[PDB]
């Protein structure tokens, strides 16, 4: 039948969504967005809960103020409209499929007592809509933006009352009246004299004296929303660097700014001097109250997670993760609680157990498209789209090594022989060259070439004799790494984007876009069968036990499912990717399943047979 | 012990120069640090110092910056003395008066200096190889006004260009014939050898045979690295017919005004077209002859072969060298000047040509054929048509003549192409005497 | 290495100055506050084309910005990127611009100029080597008119041997924004046609349906309509900034683009111009963006390239691309459009490219063309001003600032003897 | 805690040295041409 | 390597081939969104056949939407794939097209067409080898009797080395759905004679005769009638973008088919045809494709062909199918039915096959004929004209928008010596 693995652990947060990092006034509880899902964290007892439906990515996330209702918004395609999820919380059931907007949903706030939610929308739409709580459908709503001006980027309730929307954007600051007798919203401009800013993050105090506007700027600028104009503005000297792209209105006088720098400020407004100054790295995003206030948890853009006191301002590094895309998984030979992740900009190595990074390798922007440890673990094999193959140190972080202007159209997947001596690449123009590494030079022993297409992945026999290059022309070649040319060549109808020997070697398991695994002969290139493995979606990555006996695979359909080799029904199911998975692999010690996504989402399973 | 400097002039000689080195790192084993992994092939490109460093015996000179910073912030940045590369201020600009007059002036002795003080380091120098365009303002006027004082100075050497010129169609400024016109005019009686590559020409090589549909000017620029790499490849390595520098000058340069040959190459394959191949002898001998793999858009029958020398390198046997060239000498598409019945310089090396990360395929035989021929007469007379058509009324002559150009030199330029074409033709007809 | 300084004069040349600054900021990485926070080391390679380095990393452009009336300032000074510009540069006059030639010139430009021209001396000054000065300005108008040109004249006469390149927005005749443009584009046509080096006329009009037909927009205001022009502002001085095969400065654009001093009357172009809607539709390569590079729609002056013959083009293109598809693609345009190139001039197209294209895009392709269409925009000045001056109407206050008739009369001669050059080459 | 190790150099993905993509997608070359009578290209 | 430009004229040509763009993203698997998912990899190896590109895969039509009223392109946008051909080829005008032959060929229509040529043009040099225009429209009505016919001359005018194949819907017998579908008739076959390679008449009753007879349908849609139209779209062009043995494409068949160049005017069948409960009692094989391809109930335009002899047949087939199938029953047909087909021409009867048949069947075939039967068809209009023309009724807009007495009179004279070699020829 279909059972369930288990969710051991999952490291993801996208903080490119503003206002993302949240939490709930439950004090024990954390709301933050990643993929097409919202994860529940509790801090102190480490469990992990999935908000799932969401047919495209996150845009935005918010919570009621009473606590019992969330909005999430969508990122879908051009022309479809986008939704909003009305949820609830304590039962977590998908309560209302609110849709109007024809484009991305972009500001989303719930109001002080719950009865109305405002759906500010994308760069398409521009429009306001209020959506009651209680009928869950729209009332009213209108342009949001002036025909001479440009889009607005965040809205906000009140805190006493529920008739005071603020929007702000590209020069669009507008305070907005409800007038829910004859079901319309009155708009209201506002002139800051002769500025004209950039708005990224709002807020506004526990009463409703003022609102706080951070600009692109770098300046905080305080507007009374009443008297609908202008009243203080933010440093005059020493502007914050970027731009103040996350505020909140603390309860009993000040501040808290976050620059595109990450340059955490507690400032007091007569003129915004800094007070309490913390650097951080990445863009600081979100910024959220553990209720009163004594703790924060600041929501980088680079996807770090830190948790600061008001008191004294110390930092607790508490999850890390992939700020892009995720493109490969590796395991050394042997130790199976070290896994290292490769991604758009970045290599990283965690340990399994706590879950944490280890070592960071940040080579600036260029994609590694696959990593690969050598057998005797000094040095890690890292295949970018510079057209280069690196080879960084396991322990430090060193170049012992850049394969200069290897493949033309990147390198897209790497393999190392276990005498420790080759190492074949295979890029998009669909060389499989193969480098010899001695103690200072590394030469190009021939460039063995047949494919049209880019090679996805490399597998070598463990008598480093044999190896196997997928690829996404539909042909899959047994090469020769003695002489050096061809012996087989599967051709098939897909695009492959996963192939794996049998661990005693005689079967290769191909899968792609075709939505079928297949099991391929290596004598003549025959078809053994053509099972099936995906409703809707290619299934890409795919990792036989070392035994023998079962593989495990995940695709595009955001769930991975662990197939037996003899058999071939789906035996245990796993399900919680909130995005396109990339690769999966099995621990050497057959105990855990890591399994990596686009989304930026490293997710750990266990491998539940014990072979 | 036979070395010759390379002087890389222009953004054309920076970046074919780029290529070349690249290439010759690969060839001699350097990495790109100065220091050779754990015998004197490296001698004559590069130059010994202490603790292992190989310094390129090369004068990248550029009048205008960041294609030199190109070099100094790239991957070869170390190889290089960071004095060597040689930067002036001011882009020369498509002006032959601004490369030759006015900021040359700045830069000449800092890069004779420097060619002296390379020179120096050396014990038989064989000569110079200079890379430039026919081109912008630097390529013509600083290559013009070094060829001057080289002649002043060293002016027993030999000096060979590898020139770009401009293309009959497709071409890149308005100001390419002037500049064109002026810089051969100069530099017609100090030149004594100048390899002829067209970009066009090499376009429809690297379409055509090299599959590559949407290539840069680096794959231009390597193709050229290789002719020179095997151009100078017998100085280097060993086999059986020796070849040098001045070898090709008397056997290229039948009279002193004479010295225009066009350099061609044998497999350009990229590698699914070279294992379905035999790549032998005979069929690259005819496959450089062809009127395809012509490097300079020109018709070789519209035209006469004239003197002609054949540099084959790798695993090749001299009988099948020689039958080659019987089977050529045969042939009546590919006709002889009939004053020249021993128009063939043969000569052989036993160096493989090596790969390079890059397109050209792995083969154990190349050939480069460096061929003097009139046909590249027509070549001259399509930019002397275009001189004449912009000359007329005076088309930007007065950028030239407002830095310090005389208005007369445009003129005894002209005379002297029509000269330089009236020898060509002189030379063309058979004898009747 | 090679600097450029760049000087704003009018409201219009003030807004579009600044616009151009918005996207040299976004291109290099410099935020509003004047940090360097970028991703390349190569936009920090040359960073010191157009910022002087100030103390902690606080680069400031090297922008003069001048008005006859401290409304603008205050308009510049509150944008977006408003604190990036030096608190001092700012040089203003509490008066009125009048939008009067002779109040611009003769009168209190002439005594606000010793002003500027200190100013501009001090940056001039702040130099290793300077390649020249650009000046955004509107002949149609004020300040820009009068004082711009007389600014061009005194920094003409100080720096011989620098290129100069100024934007002038030119009045449209399906619309005026102001009665007295004729005369005001008139005399400011006099001085600019000997002076300066390099000159681009941006047309209201043309640049209104660029915004209309190209772009699909439905409101494009000012701020939309300036971004185009900083687009092209960009491409011209892209290869001094950036790396690339075959670069090109602002000099030798000049040496390849004008055949004589009198003929340096150009029309820009932007061409990797998308609508919202129909970007997701297109395929944007080499061909498609020399087509829409040629196509008589993106010009951004008023005057239609199939009423003239070409006589200099030049390409400067951004982004990793193919020379190949570059030189075949000129090669056809230039042999499928025969009729409309000079055959005096072969290979009448100079060619640029450049590694880097704008953040947001892949490739972008600048047009700077020397047309022969350019009749199209002076005659028509020179029938507003012919029609205008015979009633001496709009005229007295010209003579009671300090004007004689002589002076008008020579403008107007000066435009028919700039007109019969680029007409006689029209037939050869 | 974390350790890192920042290039030095900070490279662009617009000066990279490789063959230039196809527009045309290239497992299934679309736009499409032939060569100078007859050929199936390099990707 | 061969492409085709689609022009959709009229509101008729517009659904029609606003249901072709679908029946043809459903073999080539493509989605409303654009990219594909499909199944084999044959199908994206000749899509440059009827689409061009964009990034990422996101593939999109070359055809050119006209109308002069602003309402059917809304209904195309709304429909199901909407979402996929470009913006900028929504060639459109807000003006009436009046079902008026003048008002849509010497009046806005010549106006629009400027504006319809540039994009035609737009996607016509971004090809390799373009061999053919398609277009689809309605000889009956507005649009497309008059821009058709001004689209088609001008496209000829311009490309005199390419073929044009004209989907036209002839007017019923049965009924008639404007008063005026006589005279728009005469006057757009007037130029459909001596411009097009490939006229395809369909006809609305014949549809009707298939869906109702054969299909056996009880509440037929316009929808469904432009399926069988688009049905024999597909057909037409399969040898293009499907590899199989003995390829035939669109000149190929012309050759073949056109004996005199006024004799094109073909008459189109599908005959894959069948009822969703008679399914069940089929013997889905060849001999039942030939006899519901060859039969007059299949027919798609409303003409006997037993009254008249084939002087061509071209019968395209797909489907995995030996060549026994084919050659065994067409020279078993022209054997048999020596009668129907003139003497003078021996073995009159085109091959071609294709491999992959159309998606949910597994072997199709495609009737095209140049038959005698065209004589009824152009006749009837002709008394069809001559009934009113007489009276000079339904003609006071013929000569208020510019016409003449004597253009009617060459268009009537034009066809009525159209209909001289169809019967000649009929005759020996
Ligand atoms: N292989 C190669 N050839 C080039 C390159 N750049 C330019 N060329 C050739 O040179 C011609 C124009 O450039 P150059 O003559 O070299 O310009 P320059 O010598 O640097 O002088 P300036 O233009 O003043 O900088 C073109 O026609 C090209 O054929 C290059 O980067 N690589
Ligand atoms: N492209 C562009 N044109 C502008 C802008 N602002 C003003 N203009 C034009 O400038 C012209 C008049 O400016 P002008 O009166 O000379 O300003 P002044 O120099 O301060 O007197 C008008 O025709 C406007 O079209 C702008 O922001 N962008
Ligand atoms: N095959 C097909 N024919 C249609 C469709 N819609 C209309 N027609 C035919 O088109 C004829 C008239 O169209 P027409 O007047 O030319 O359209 P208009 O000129 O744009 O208004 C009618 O006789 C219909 O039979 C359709 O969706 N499919």
């Amino acid at each position: 039948e279909v059972a369930k693995l288990e969710l051991e652990a999952v490291i993801g947060f996208n903080g490119h969504v503003p206002t993302g990092l949240k939490c709930h006034p439950d004090q024990e509880h954390l709301i933050y967005p990643l993929g097409c899902t919202i994860l529940i964290q509790a801090i102190k007892t480490q469990e992990q809960n999935f908000l799932h439906g969401h047919s495209n990515n996150v845009s935005c996330v918010t919570i009621s103020k009473s606590g019992v209702y969330i909005a999430s918004g969508q990122v879908t395609f051009m022309g479809f409209k986008a939704d909003i999820i009305l949820w609830d919380y304590k039962k977590r059931e998908l309560m209302a499929r609110l849709s109007l907007h024809k484009g991305k949903i972009e500001a989303l706030a719930f109001s002080p007592n719950d009865l109305y939610l405002v759906s500010l929308g994308g760069p398409d739409d521009g429009s306001v809509v209020v959506w009651s709580i209680a009928k869950t459908e729209a009332i009213c709503g209108s342009p949001a933006a002036g025909l001479n001006v440009g889009n607005a980027t965040s809205v906000v309730f009140s805190q006493c009352h529920d008739e005071m929307f603020v929007t702000a954007g590209n020069g669009t600051i507008r305070v907005w009246e409800l007038d829910l007798p004859n079901r319309k919203i009155w708009p209201t401009e506002c002139q800051t004299g002769q500025m004209k800013r950039i708005v990224m993050s709002i807020s506004m105090a526990s009463d409703d004296s003022f609102f706080y506007l951070g600009t692109t700027t770098g300046d905080i600028l305080k507007m009374n929303p009443r008297t609908k104009l202008l009243a203080d503005t933010g440093p005059a000297k020493d502007k914050f660097s970027l731009g103040v792209s996350a505020i909140k209105c603390l309860k009993t006088g000040g501040l808290l700014v976050g620059s595109g720098a990450g340059l955490l400020v507690f400032c007091r407004s007569p003129s915004y001097k800094p007070i309490k100054k913390i650097q951080l790295q990445g863009g600081i995003t979100s910024i959220s109250l553990r209720g009163e206030g004594h703790q924060f948890f600041v929501g980088t853009e680079e996807s770090h997670i830190y948790r600061v006191n008001f008191t004294d301002f110390k930092e607790t590094l508490v999850t890390t993760c992939h700020f892009e895309a995720v493109e490969d998984v590796v395991f050394p030979f042997g130790t199976a609680e070290l896994f290292a992740t490769c991604a758009k900009k970045d290599i990283r190595v965690w340990h399994t157990l706590s879950n944490r990074e280890l070592l960071r390798i940040t080579v600036p922007n260029m994609t590694c498209h696959g990593i690969d440890f050598m057998r005797d673990g000094k040095s890690l094999i890292s295949a970018w789209d510079d057209g280069k193959i690196r080879a960084f140190a396991p322990e430090t972080g060193r170049l012992m090594y850049v394969i200069s202007n290897a493949h033309r159209i990147g390198v897209t997947a790497v393999a190392t022989t276990s005498d420790c001596t080759r190492v074949i690449s295979g890029g998009g123009e669909g060389e499989v060259r193969v480098w010899q590494i001695g103690h200072q030079t590394q030469k190009l022993e021939e460039a063995l070439k047949e494919h049209k297409s880019s090679v996805s992945c490399i597998r070598v026999k463990k008598n480093n004799e044999e190896c196997v290059t997928a690829s996404t022309d539909g042909t899959c070649i047994i090469w020769d790494l003695v002489r050096l040319r061809r012996n087989q060549m599967i051709l098939a109808n897909t695009l492959f984007q996963c192939v794996c020997y049998h661990p005693e070697e005689f079967q290769i398991i191909t899968s792609g876009t075709d939505r079928k695994i297949a099991y391929w002969e290596v004598f003549d290139g025959s078809g053994i069968r053509e099972l099936d493995g995906s409703l809707s979606g290619s299934i890409n990555g795919m990792d036989i036990t070392p035994e023998g006996v079962h593989f495990v695979t995940g695709g595009n359909d955001h769930l991975v499912k662990v197939w037996d080799y003899n058999e071939g029904e789906v035996t245990h199911v796993g399900v919680g990717h909130s995005g396109n998975i990339t690769r999966v692999r099995i621990s050497p010690g057959n105990e855990y399943i890591v399994s990596v996504s686009a989304d930026g989402a490293i997710l750990r399973w266990k491998y539940p047979f014990p072979s | 012990q036979r070395e010759c400097i390379s002087v890389h002039v222009g953004q054309a000689g920076v970046q074919i120069g780029n290529a070349c080195w690249e290439l010759y790192c690969l060839e001699h084993g350097i990495q790109p640090d100065g220091q050779m992994p754990s015998d004197d092939s490296f001698n004559t490109f590069f130059s010994e110092t202490g603790a292992g460093k190989h310094v390129p015996r090369a004068v990248f000179v550029d009048l205008e910056p960041t294609v030199i910073d190109e070099v100094r912030t790239g991957t070869y940045r170390q190889l290089f003395h960071p004095e060597q590369l040689i930067t002036g201020k001011e882009d020369a600009a498509n002006n032959y008066a601004r490369g030759h007059y006015t900021i040359g002036k700045e830069l000449i002795d800092l890069v004779l200096d420097r060619i002296r003080k390379l020179a120096d380091q050396c014990t038989g120098l064989q000569g110079f190889l200079i890379f430039h365009s026919f081109g912008g303002g630097t390529g013509s006027g600083f290559t013009s006004l070094l060829m001057e004082r080289l002649s002043v100075d060293y002016g027993k050497k030999s000096k060979l260009e590898f020139s770009i010129y401009p293309a009959p169609q497709v071409s890149t400024a308005v100001v390419e014939p002037y500049n064109s016109i002026l810089t051969t005019h100069t530099t017609l009686e100090h030149s004594d050898c100048a390899f002829m590559v067209d970009n066009e020409a090499i376009y429809d090589i690297c379409r055509r045979n090299l599959d590559i549909e949407r290539p840069t000017y680096t794959n231009l620029n390597r193709l050229i690295s290789q002719i020179v790499s095997s151009i100078t490849a017998s100085l280097r390595f060993d086999g059986a017919l020796n070849v040098d520098l001045t070898e090709f000058q008397t056997n290229l340069v039948p009279y002193p005004r004479i010295h225009f040959p066009l350099a061609t190459y044998a497999p350009v394959i990229s590698a699914e077209k070279a294992y379905h191949e035999q790549l032998s002898v005979a069929e690259i001998t005819n496959a450089c002859f062809e009127p395809a793999n012509q490097m300079v858009k020109c018709d070789p029958r519209h035209g006469k072969y004239m003197a002609c020398c054949l540099l084959y390198r790798g695993d090749v046997v001299p009988k099948d060298v020689n039958a080659a060239i019987a089977a050529i000498k045969t042939k009546r598409s590919i006709q002889f000047v009939d004053w020249c019945p021993t128009g063939f310089k043969v000569g052989i090396n036993y160096q493989p040509p090596t790969v390079v990360p890059g397109d050209l395929a792995k083969v154990q035989r190349a050939v480069c054929m460096l061929s003097n021929t009139t046909a590249i007469a027509e070549a001259w007379a399509r930019l002397d048509h275009k001189f004449d058509l912009m000359y007329a009324k005076r088309a930007f002559v007065h950028w030239y003549v407002g830095e310090g150009m005389e208005e007369g030199e445009f003129s005894e330029a002209r005379e002297d192409m029509a000269a330089l074409e009236k020898d060509y033709e002189e030379v063309g007809m058979d004898s009747v005497e | 290495m090679r600097e450029i300084v760049h000087l704003q004069a009018g409201q219009c040349g003030n807004q579009i100055g600044a616009k151009f600054w918005e996207v040299i900021s976004d291109e290099h990485g410099i935020d509003p506050t004047g940090t360097y926070h970028g991703d390349s080391d190569l936009q920090l390679e040359r960073i010191n084309v157009y910022y002087n380095e100030a103390t902690g990393g606080k680069y400031v452009p090297r922008a003069v910005l001048v008005d006859l009336e401290p409304g603008t300032m205050d308009s510049v000074r509150s944008g977006p990127f408003g604190q990036i510009f030096r608190p001092d540069n700012f040089v203003f006059g509490q008066s009125g611009a009048g939008n009067n030639w002779a109040k611009g010139h003769y009168t209190e430009g002439a005594e606000l100029v010793d002003s500027v021209l200190d100013v501009v001396r001090k940056e001039a000054e702040s130099c290793d080597c300077l390649q020249g000065f650009q000046l955004t300005h509107s002949l149609g108008g004020g300040t820009g008119s009068g004082m711009g040109t007389l600014l061009i004249s005194k920094i003409r006469e100080e720096y011989p041997d620098r290129i100069m390149n100024t934007f002038s927005v030119v009045p449209s005749p399906k619309v005026s924004d102001t009665v007295v443009e004729p005369y005001n584009a008139t005399l400011s046509v006099h001085q600019l046609v000997e002076n300066t080096d390099e000159t681009y006329c941006i047309d209201n009009e043309a640049l209104y349906d660029i915004c209309f037909r190209t772009l699909k927009l439905t409101t494009p205001t000012y701020g939309d309509l300036n971004h185009l022009v900083s687009a092209t502002m960009s491409g011209v001085t892209t290869c001094l900034r950036f790396p690339g095969q075959l670069n090109a400065d602002l000099r030798k654009l000049a040496v390849n683009m004008v055949p004589f001093p009198r003929l340096h009357f150009f029309m820009p172009g932007f061409a990797p111009l998308t609508s919202r809607g129909s970007q997701q539709y297109r395929a944007l390569t080499v061909p498609e963006l020399t087509q829409q590079m040629f196509d008589a729609k993106n010009m951004m002056a008023a005057c239609d390239p199939r009423h003239g013959r070409y006589l200099t083009v030049a390409a400067v293109f951004r982004g990793r691309m193919s020379m190949k598809e570059v030189d075949e693609q000129m090669l056809n345009v230039q042999n499928k459009n025969s009729s409309y190139f000079v055959e005096w001039i072969p290979n009448n197209v100079k060619t640029a490219v450049c590694d880097i294209p704008p953040r947001g895009l892949k490739m972008s392709a600048t047009f700077i063309g020397n047309s022969t269409a350019i009749q199209e925009l002076f005659k028509r000045i020179s029938e507003q001003f012919t029609a205008m001056f015979r009633r001496k109407a709009f005229l007295h206050w010209y003579t009671g600032e300090g004007m004689d008739e002589m002076e008008f009369t020579e403008a107007e001669s000066n435009m028919n003897d700039l007109g019969n050059p680029v007409v006689t080459r029209g037939a050869c | 805690n974390i350790r890192h190790w920042i290039n030095p150099k900070k490279e662009s993905i617009h000066s990279i040295q490789g063959s230039i993509v196809s527009p045309h997608t290239a497992a299934t070359n679309r736009g499409y041409s032939r060569k100078n009578d007859g050929g199936f290209f390099s990707t």
